[PDB]
C-alpha cells in the first residue's frame, strides 16, 4: 500500500509533527495508549500509510523525530500523544546546531546523520511500497535548516525515485526573526531547490494574521497556529488514506504542479476557516468555500497574490461534494479573474474530492498554490543575504564550521537565476 | 452464445462499469451475491449469457475485469456490496498510482501489470463460445485511463485481432477540467488508440452536467447520476444482444456502418428521453418527438455544436413499444428539415434498430420509467472542433516545453510528442477533406 | 554507515513482489479466442478441395 | 490454559525411577508415552510433523471404501478353498 | 505475555 | 496383484512420505492405527488398498514402503507420533548420525552400514509380493542422504532387480535459492549416478511450489506442510490408475514407454490442476479445457524454467474425476492447433491420456478445494536444459578455486570424480540441445 | 541419540559454561537440585545429548570441568541452577595459571592432562555416539588458553574424526586487558588453526555495545552479556536436541560454513534483542529478525562486516514460522547487498529451522558467519604481538615455563598467513 514516512527536525518540526500526529490520530481514532478506539471500518483500511502494526492491537507512528536538543523530545514525551512514538526513533543530540547551516551540515550534527538515516532506512525497508518521505522543519531555524537539509540531500541521493516533500516554516516579511536567517534560508533553499519534489511553505506572520483577524482568538498562542498547519497536512495527505470520489494523491499533485525541474514552492491555505462568532451566521456551500478558497485574506504563508498570478492551483475538498457545483465554481473563478492567472496555462485548477471530511467539519477545502507572487520571499531573502554578505556580518561562523564565500555566491546565483527564470514565466504572454 | 468482455481501466472506467453491472444485475434479476432467485414463473432464459456465465448451483459470475493501479476504488468494490458477484482475481489492483502520467501508465508500471490482465482476458475469452467484442471503459483524462488503456488496446489488437473493440471514453470538456495534463494525455492516448479502435463513443462531463440540469431537473447530484446515465446508454447499445425483436443490430453492425473511412471511427452519443418522473407525467412520449429531442443541438453527450457540422451516420437504437411507422415518419421529417444537414455522399445515413424490451429502471436513479427510448449515435464533423481545441491546447503546451520533464525523465522520449502532434494534425485534415 | 537491509513482508497484489521470477510469462501471446466450430469449418474447406469429382449426390426417393 | 494435558501419576512415578542405561526411567517413560496417541497428550501442534494427520476422528465423518476401487472378483468367484 | 510479566 | 513400493530417503523424503501416507490412509479409509472400519468381508469387495498396503491375518494394513534415514529425529516423529502403530517397527530404519550434506558421507562411509539392512528389508517386502510393479524413490538432490545413500541404494537395486521400474521424485534446487552451499556439488555428483540407473525422474522445485500455492491457493505464509501435501496429491494422481478403474488406464509400464524417447532423456516436469483454493473455487467452473490450459500455462509449471523457450517432447495427461473423453480430446485439439506450445518436430502425436473415475480425496487440514475434476500434466519439456546449464555454471564457480572439496576428498572418495560428473552433465546438456534442435 | 560433551576451561570458560548449564537446564526443565520438573516431553526426548541420567530424577550434566582456580570452581559449583554437577568430573588444580598461556599449558597443564583426559574418556564410553566435543575458553586468558588448546590437541590426536566446537571469547582489542593478551591470543589461535574443525569468537567490547545500545538497561553489567553467550550456546546446537523442520547439526554447519580447512573462525549473533521500554513497540516477525541478525550491532566479535565481505553464513531460526518468509529474506539480503558478499560462492547464506522456541520468546535466530571482517582483529592482534615482541617484553615468563622465540615466530607466521588467506579470498574474483 502507498506509505509515506514522517520526519521532524528541530523544535519547529517537532512541535508541528506533534500536532500533526495528534490531529491524524484523532482522525483515525487511535487513543494515546495506541489501541483503536474508533467506530468505522474506513479508519482501519489505510492505517498502514502512517502506522506500523505491533503486538496486539497496538499501532506505532512512522515518525523519525530528530534534533540536537533534548528539550523538544522531553516536551513531546511529556505532552499527550507522545507515548505512541517509538523510543528507537528518538535519535537526538545535547547541543543544538547554533542556528547554523554549516553546524547542522558538517559539524557534530552530521555525525548523528548516520544514525538517523539508519533509523530512516530501517523504517523505509520495513515499508511496503514507500510512496515518499515527508519532512517538517523551518528554513530559518537550527537543526531544520542544517540536519534537515542534510537529510534531504542524503535521502534523495540514496532513494532518487520517491517523493521528498517538505513543509518548512519560512521567515516573516517583517520584524527580524533570526539574525542569521538570510544565510540559513539562502543555503537551505539552495539545497531544497536542487533535490526536493515539493514544499508547502508556512509563515508565522500570516498564521498570526489568520489566527487573529479571521479566526477570532484574542490570544492566538501557538498551538492554534500548529493546529492550522496540521490541518493543511491532513488535508493534503487525506487522499492516500481515505476513499471517496475522484482523488489526487501526493504524486498526482507533484506532477500536476511542478512544470519545470525547478520552481516547486507552494503557498497553501485552509478554507473552511471562519470566525467562531459567525459559524452560525455563515452557511456551508461550495460557492462560498470557493471565495474563501481564492480570497487574498486566507493565503496561509507569505504573499499577496494580487502582486502576481496563480501559475497552478490545487484544491483538495473533503466531505460529501455534489461536485458539479465544485467544478462550476472552479470554472467560475477561473473565468472571472483571469487577469490574476497564467494565460499560457489554461484550465490550471486541480480538484480532488474525498468523501471523508475532518472531524468537526462538514466540509473542508485545502489550497495548494504555485503562485507567481512567491517572488517576494526569495527576493527579500536574496536582498538581505547580499546586504550582510557585502558587510561580513556573522559570516565567520559558516567559514569556521566549513563554508566559504565561493559556495555562498553560487547560493546567491541559485537565488537570482531562480528569480530570473521565475520572471521569465511571470512576464510571458500566451502568444 | 453471443457475448462481450468488459475491461474497466482507471477510476472513471471502474465507476462507469460499476453502474453498468448494477444495471445488468437489476435487468436480469441476478442478486448481488451471484444467485438467481428467478423461480416463481420462469420454471428457461439465458439473456445473461452476453454478460454473465453460469457457475454451478445458481451462481452467475460476470465477464469483467476491474483494473486500476491505485488500490482504493477496486478495494472499496471488494469490500462493498458486490463482493460475492465478482471473481476475486478478476478485480486487479496495483500498488502505486500512475498519477496522470501516460509514461507511467504505458512505459514504467504498465510493462509488469499488463501480463496478468492479458491472461485474465485470455481466461474470460476461453470461457466463452460466441465472443463478439470488447467493451472498454476508461477516461481520456490520463494516468491509468490513458496509458494502460493504450497498452491494453495495442496488445489486444495483437492477441485477438479481428475481434471488435469499443471504448466508452470520458472526453474532456472545452471549459471544465480536472487535470492540467489532459491536453498531453488525450493526444498521447489518441495517437495510439487510433489505429486499433473500431469505435470510440466519447461522452463529456459538462454536457451530461447541463443535461441533468435542464432535463432531469436536478441541480446538485454527484457522479452517480452520470454513471447511471452512461449505464443506460450502454444498456441501449447492448440490448440487441440479450433481447432481439424487429430490426436487430449486433456489435459488427454499428461498427461497419458508423465508420466511413478507417480513421474517422469516433462516434458521439445521445440518449432520449432523459426526462425525470415529475416532468414526464405531463408529456406524451412518442417517436415523432424523441428523435427531435435527440437532434436538438443542446442535448448531446458532448457539447460540440452540431449545427456547424454535417452528419455522416445517425445510427438509432429504439427501445420499448416502437412500431416502425413513426421511425419512418420521424426520419422523413428529420431529413426534410433544413437545419439538420447531411454530407452530400450520404442520402443513406440512417441505421435503425428497434427493440421491444422496455428500458429497465434502476432503484435510486433519476431517469423515469419511459415506455419508449432511443440511443442516437452520430458520426458528425462537429467533433473536429473538439479536436482543434485539443490540438490548440497541446500546441500552447508543447510550444515551449511545459510539463515535459516528467515524461522525458520516466521512460517516454521526446519524439512521441511530435508524432502525436502530426497524427492529430493529419486527423484534422482527414475530417476537413472528408467533410468538404 | 549503510547497514545491511533485508526485504519485507509485502502485502500481495497483481504486481510481483514475492514471486521468484521478477517477470510474468504468458503461455499465449498472440493467440486468444479459438472459435472451434469456425476452425472446424476451415478444415472442411481445406479438405473438400481434395475430392476427385463433383459433390456426392446421395440417392433419390420413392418415384411414385 | 496449558500446552500439555495433566498426565497420570503412575507414568510420572515410572519416570522417577532408576537410570536409562539398563532402562527404568526416561526409556520406560518414553515407551509408555509412545503407547498413547499424541493427541490426548497435547493441545497444540508444537511440532511441524505433528500436524500431519491431526484430529481426524473429529474433523472426518465415517470412513468409507472408495466408490470406484478395484475388486477381487477374479479371485472370489474363481478359485475355491476346498473341493473334490 | 506471562514470560514478559515474569521478566518485569 | 498390482503393487508398488516406496523408499523415502532423508529429511525431505520422509516428510514427503509422511504427507503421502496421510493422504493414502484418508483416501483408502484406513485409520491412523492401521485398521479399517471394515475388512474384506462384510461389504466392500475391494482391492484398491493392495497397491500400497499389505494385509495380515488380524485386519491390519501395514504399508509397503521404507522410511530410511541416516539421522535420528526425522523418522522418530513418525515412530512416536500419529502413524506409529500403522508402521512396522523395523520398517522405519534410522542410522546413527547423518551424512550432513555430503555426497561422500552419504555414499561411502556412513552409507555402507544401513544399505545391507534396508536391502534385506526391501527383499522381505518383495518376498511379500504377488508380482511387483515398481519403486518410488522419494528423495532430494539437495545433499547428504538424498544425493548420497539414496543413489547408493538405487544402484544396489539396479544390480539386484534389474528391469523393474525405478521412478524418482526429486526436489531439484532453485535458480536463486539453495539450502546448503554444497548443493551444486551434490546435485551433479548424484545425477552422475541417477542418469545411468533411473527410468524417469520427476522434478519438483521448492519456490515453484511456493508460487503455485501462493498465487492460486492465496495463502500468505506457505510452508513445508503445504509443499508436501501438494506433492502427495501429485503422486496420488500418478498412482491412482492402479488403485481405481474406469476409462483409459496407464500404469508404471506405459509411463516408461511414453515419456522416454532416449535412455538419457528421462527427466519430466510435473504439473497439477486445479491448485485453486476453497474461496476462489466458487467463482469459476471447473472445466476440462480450462484445467488443461492451467496445466499448460507456465505459472503452474512445477520447476522454474519457462516452457516457452524450449520444445515439448512427450506429454501425459492423467485426468481424474468426472472426466468425459471428448472435452479432453477437444482441449488436446485446441493446444495442438495453438502454436505457442511448440511440440518438437519429430513427435507429431504428443499426448497420452489416462482417465480415472475416482474423484480426488481432499485432505482435511490442507488448502486444496474439493474439486470434481483434476489433471496431472507430466511433460518431457526441453526447458530444463536451462536449469542443467545453470547448475553446471554454479558448479564451475564453486570448483574454480576448490571450495568445499576437502570434506569430499577427506571422507574417502577421490577428488577426480568431480571431473567425470561435470563431463557427464555436459554430455547431458549437449544431448538435450542435440535432441531439441 | 547423538552426543556432545561440553568440557569447559578457564575462568571465562567456567562462567560461560555455568550460564550454559543453567540456560539449558531451565530450557529442558531441570531444577537446581537435578530432578526434572518440566511440562513437555519435547524437553524429555533428547536430554541424553547433554545430561547423563542417574537413579531417581537426576540428570547430571556430562561435562569435564577443567580449571585452575579453586575460588572460580567453588563459585561455579555453588551458583544457582548449577549445583547439578557430579562430583566425579571436578578436576581442578590449586597453583593456578596466573594469566599465562605457557604456565597454563606446560607446568600446570601437562600434569593435569592425564586426569582431564581420563575424565573425558570416562564420559566418552558412557555414551552412544560422541557426535562432538565442545571446549569453551577465552583467547588471552591464562587457564582457558594453554590448557584448553592442549586439550584440543590431545583430543584431536586421540579421536581424530569428530567435531571440536571451540567456543572462545576474545577480549577487547583496546585498553590493555591482560598484559600478555597478544601472546596468548596468537598461541591459542595457532593451535586452533590446524587442530579445530570450527571456532566461534566473541568480543567483550562488542558484548558491551550490544548490551548497551540495543538492550539498554543502563549499564551492561556481565550477566546479560553471558546470557547472550548462553543463548548462542543453546541456539547453535538446537537441531541436534529439539526436533522440528529442516535440520542442521555441527557437521552440517561445518561443511556448509568451512570452505577451506584453515578458514573456520566464525562470528556469532543472537537477534531477538529489545530493551525493557521498547518491547511493546516492536512487532516481531521473520523480516524483523533477519534485519536484526544482519544489522552489524548484533555482531559479538566486534569486526564490522562492512569492512570486508562474507564467505559463508548460517542462520538457525528456532521457533515455528513460514519458510516462505525465511527464503524471501535470505534471498533479498544477497540480492541487494551482493557487493558485501562473495560472488564466487552462489547462495552463501544458509538456513536451518527448529520448531521449539526458547524460554519467553515467540521465535529466535542464531546468526553465525565466516566473513573477512575478523582479519582486522587478527592483523591488529599480530600488530600488538610484534609491537610487544620486538622489545622481548614478558619473554622470560614463557621461556621459564618452556617456550621459545621459534614457537613465537611460527605462531605469528601462521597468524600472518591466515590473514593472507582472508585477504586473498576477499580479493579473489569469480574467474
Ligand atoms: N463520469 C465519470 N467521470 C469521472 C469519474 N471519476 C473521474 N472522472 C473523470 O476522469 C477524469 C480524469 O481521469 P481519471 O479517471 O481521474 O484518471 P484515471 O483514469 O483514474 O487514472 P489515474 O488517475 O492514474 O488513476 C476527470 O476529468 C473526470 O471528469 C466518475 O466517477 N464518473
Ligand atoms: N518439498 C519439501 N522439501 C524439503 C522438505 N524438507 C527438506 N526439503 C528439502 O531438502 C533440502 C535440504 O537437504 P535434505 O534433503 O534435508 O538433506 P538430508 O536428506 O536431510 O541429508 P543430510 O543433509 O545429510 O542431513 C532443502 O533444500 C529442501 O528443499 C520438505 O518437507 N518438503
Ligand atoms: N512549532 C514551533 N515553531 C517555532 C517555535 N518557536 C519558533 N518557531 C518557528 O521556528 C522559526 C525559528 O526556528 P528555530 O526555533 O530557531 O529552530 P530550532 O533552532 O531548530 O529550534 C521561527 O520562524 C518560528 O516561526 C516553537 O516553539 N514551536
Ligand atoms: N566473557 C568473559 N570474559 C572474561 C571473563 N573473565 C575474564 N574475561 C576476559 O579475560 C581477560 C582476563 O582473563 P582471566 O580471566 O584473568 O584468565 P585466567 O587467568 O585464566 O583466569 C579479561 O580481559 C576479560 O576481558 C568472563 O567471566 N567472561
Ligand atoms: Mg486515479
Ligand atoms: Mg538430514
Amino acid at each position: 500500500m502507498r506509505e509515506i514516512v514522517h520526519m521532524q527536525a528541530g523544535q519547529c518540526g517537532n512541535q508541528i509533527g506533534a500536532k500533526f500526529w495528534e490531529v491524524i490520530s484523532d482522525e483515525h481514532g487511535i487513543d494515546p495508549t495506541g489501541t483503536y478506539h474508533g467506530d468505522s471500518d474506513l479508519q482501519l483500511e489505510r492505517i498502514n500509510v502512517y502506522y506500523n502494526e505491533a503486538t496486539g492491537g497496538k499501532y506505532v507512528p512512522r515518525a523519525v523525530l530528530v534534533d540536537l536538543e533534548p528539550g523538544t523530545m522531553d516536551s513531546v514525551r511529556s505532552g499527550p500523544f507522545g507515548q505512541i512514538f517509538r523510543p528507537d526513533n528518538f535519535v537526538f543530540g545535547q547541543s543544538g546546531a547554533g542556528n547554523n547551516w554549516a553546524k547542522g551540515h558538517y559539524t557534530e550534527g552530521a555525525e548523528l546523520v548516520d544514525s538517523v538515516l539508519d533509523v530512516v532506512r530501517k523504517e523505509a525497508e520495513s515499508c511496503d511500497c514507500l510512496q515518499g518521505f515527508q519532512l517538517t522543519h523551518s528554513l530559518g531555524g537550527g537543526t531544520g535548516s542544517g540536519m534537515g537539509t542534510l537529510l534531504i540531500s542524503k535521502i534523495r541521493e540514496e532513494y532518487p525515485d520517491r517523493i521528498m516533500n517538505t513543509f518548512s516554516v519560512v521567515p516573516s516579511p517583517k520584524v527580524s526573526d533570526t539574525v542569521v536567517e538570510p544565510y540559513n534560508a539562502t543555503l537551505s533553499v539552495h539545497q531544497l531547490v536542487e533535490n526536493t519534489d515539493e514544499t508547502y511553505c508556512i509563515d508565522n506572520e500570516a498564521l498570526y494574521d489568520i489566527c487573529f483577524r479571521t479566526l477570532k482568538l484574542t490570544t492566538p498562542t501557538y498551538g492554534d497556529l500548529n493546529h492550522l498547519v496540521s490541518a493543511t497536512m491532513s488535508g493534503v495527505t487525506t487522499c492516500l488514506r481515505f476513499p471517496g470520489q475522484l482523488n489526487a494523491d501526493l504524486r498526482k499533485l507533484a506532477v500536476n504542479m511542478v512544470p519545470f525541474p525547478r520552481l516547486h514552492f507552494f503557498m497553501p491555505g485552509f478554507a473552511p476557516l471562519t470566525s467562531r462568532g459567525s459559524q452560525q451566521y455563515r452557511a456551508l456551500t461550495v460557492p462560498e468555500l470557493t471565495q474563501q478558497m481564492f480570497d487574498a485574506k486566507n493565503m496561509m504563508a507569505a504573499c499577496d497574490p494580487r502582486h502576481g498570478r496563480y501559475l497552478t492551483v490545487a484544491a483538495i475538498f473533503r466531505g460529501r461534494m455534489s461536485m458539479k457545483e465544485v467544478d462550476e465554481q472552479m470554472l467560475n473563478v477561473q473565468n472571472k479573474n483571469s487577469s490574476y492567472f497564467v494565460e499560457w496555462i489554461p484550465n490550471n485548477v486541480k480538484t480532488a474530492v474525498c468523501d471523508i471530511p475532518p472531524r468537526g467539519l462538514k466540509m473542508s477545502a485545502t489550497f495548494i498554490g504555485n503562485s507567481t507572487a512567491i517572488q517576494e520571499l526569495f527576493k527579500r531573502i536574496s536582498e538581505q543575504f547580499t546586504a550582510m554578505f557585502r558587510r561580513k556580518a556573522f559570516l565567520h561562523w559558516y567559514t569556521g564550521e566549513g563554508m566559504d564565500e565561493m559556495e555562498f555566491t553560487e547560493a546567491e546565483s541559485n537565488m537570482n537565476d531562480l528569480v530570473s527564470e521565475y520572471q521569465q514565466y511571470q512576464d510571458a504572454t500566451a502568444e | 452464445m453471443r457475448e462481450c468482455i468488459s475491461i474497466h481501466v482507471g477510476q472513471a472506467g471502474v465507476q462507469i462499469g460499476n453502474a453498468c453491472w448494477e444495471l445488468y444485475c437489476l435487468e436480469h434479476g441476478i442478486q448481488p451475491d451471484g444467485q438467481m432467485p428467478s423461480d416463481k414463473t420462469i420454471g428457461g432464459d439465458d439473456s445473461f449469457n452476453t454478460f454473465f456465465s453460469e457457475t454451478g448451483a445458481g451462481k452467475h459470475v460476470p465477464r469483467a475485469v476491474f483494473v486500476d493501479l491505485e488500490p482504493t476504488v477496486v478495494d472499496e468494490v471488494r469490500t462493498g456490496t458486490y463482493r460475492q458477484l465478482f471473481h476475486p482475481e478478476q478485480l486487479i489492483t496495483g500498488k502505486e498510482d500512475a498519477a496522470n502520467n501516460y509514461a507511467r501508465g504505458h512505459y514504467t508500471i504498465g510493462k509488469e501489470i499488463v501480463d496478468l490482465v492479458l491472461d485474465r482476458i485470455r481466461k474470460l475469452a476461453d470461457q466463452c463460445t460466441g465472443l463478439q467484442g470488447f467493451l472498454i471503459f476508461h477516461s481520456f483524462g490520463g494516468g491509468t485511463g490513458s496509458g494502460f488503456a493504450s497498452l491494453l488496446m495495442e496488445r489486444l489488437s495483437v492477441d485477438y485481432g479481428k475481434k471488435s473493440k469499443l471504448e466508452f471514453a470520458i472526453y474532456p470538456a472545452p471549459q471544465i477540467s480536472t487535470a492540467v495534463v489532459e491536453p498531453y494525455n488525450t493526444i498521447l492516448t489518441t495517437h495510439t488508440t487510433l489505429e486499433h479502435s473500431d469505435c470510440a463513443f466519447m461522452v463529456d462531463n459538462e454536457a451530461i452536467y447541463d443535461i441533468c440540469r435542464r432535463n432531469l431537473d436536478i441541480e446538485r447530484p454527484t457522479y452517480t447520476n452520470l454513471n447511471r446515465l452512461i449505464a443506460q446508454i450502454v444498456s441501449s447499445i447492448t440490448a440487441s444482444l440479450r433481447f432481439d425483436g424487429a430490426l436487430n443490430v449486433d456489435l459488427t453492425e454499428f461498427q461497419t456502418n458508423l465508420v466511413p473511412y478507417p480513421r474517422i471511427h469516433f462516434p458521439l452519443a445521445t440518449y432520449a428521453p432523459v426526462i425525470s418522473a415529475e416532468k414526464a407525467y405531463h408529456e406524451q412520449l412518442s417517436v415523432a418527438e424523441i428523435t427531435n429531442a435527440c437532434f436538438e443541438p443542446a442535448n448531446q453527450m458532448v457539447k460540440c455544436d452540431p449545427r456547424h457540422g454535417k452528419y455522416m451516420a445517425c445510427c438509432m437504437l429504439y427501445r420499448g413499444d416502437v412500431v416502425p411507422k413513426d421511425v419512418n415518419a420521424a426520419i422523413a421529417t428529420i431529413k426534410t428539415k433544413r437545419t439538420i444537414q447531411f454530407v452530400d455522399w450520404c442520402p443513406t445515413g440512417f441505421k435503425v434498430g428497434i427493440n421491444y424490451q422496455p428500458p429497465t429502471v434502476v432503484p435510486g436513479g433519476d431517469l423515469a420509467k419511459v415506455q419508449r427510448a432511443v440511443c442516437m449515435l452520430s458520426n458528425t464533423t462537429a467533433i473536429a472542433e473538439a479536436w482543434a481545441r485539443l490540438d490548440h491546447k497541446f500546441d500552447l503546451m508543447y510550444a515551449k516545453r511545459a510539463f515535459v520533464h516528467w515524461y522525458v525523465g520516466e521512460g517516454m522520449e521526446e519524439g512521441e510528442f511530435s508524432e502525436a502532434r502530426e497524427d492529430l494534425a493529419a486527423l484534422e485534415k482527414d475530417y476537413e477533406e472528408v467533410g468538404v | 554507515s549503510k547497514q545491511m537491509l533485508p526485504g519485507g513482508s509485502k502485502v500481495r497484489s497483481a504486481l510481483q513482489a514475492g514471486y521468484f521470477d521478477d517477470k510474468y510469462t504468458r503461455v499465449f501471446e498472440s493467440e486468444g479466442y479459438s472459435d472451434a466450430v469456425k476452425r472446424r469449418r476451415q478444415d472442411r474447406l481445406k479438405e473438400s478441395k481434395k475430392n476427385i469429382g463433383k459433390a456426392f449426390l446421395p440417392s433419390s426417393g420413392e418415384k411414385l | 490454559l496449558v500446552e500439555m494435558r495433566p498426565v497420570t501419576s503412575d507414568v510420572r512415578e515410572q519416570l522417577f525411577k532408576g537410570f536409562s542405561k539398563e532402562g527404568t526411567g526416561r526409556y520406560a517413560y518414553l515407551q509408555m508415552r509412545k503407547l498413547k496417541k499424541p493427541e490426548m497428550k497435547y493441545e497444540v501442534p508444537l511440532t511441524s510433523s505433528w500436524e500431519y494427520g491431526w484430529r481426524l476422528n473429529d474433523v472426518v465423518k465415517e470412513f468409507r471404501a472408495p466408490t470406484y476401487g478395484r475388486s477381487r472378483i477374479v479371485k472370489d468367484s474363481f478359485f475355491r478353498t476346498n473341493g473334490i | 505475555l506471562r514470560a514478559q510479566q515474569e521478566a518485569m
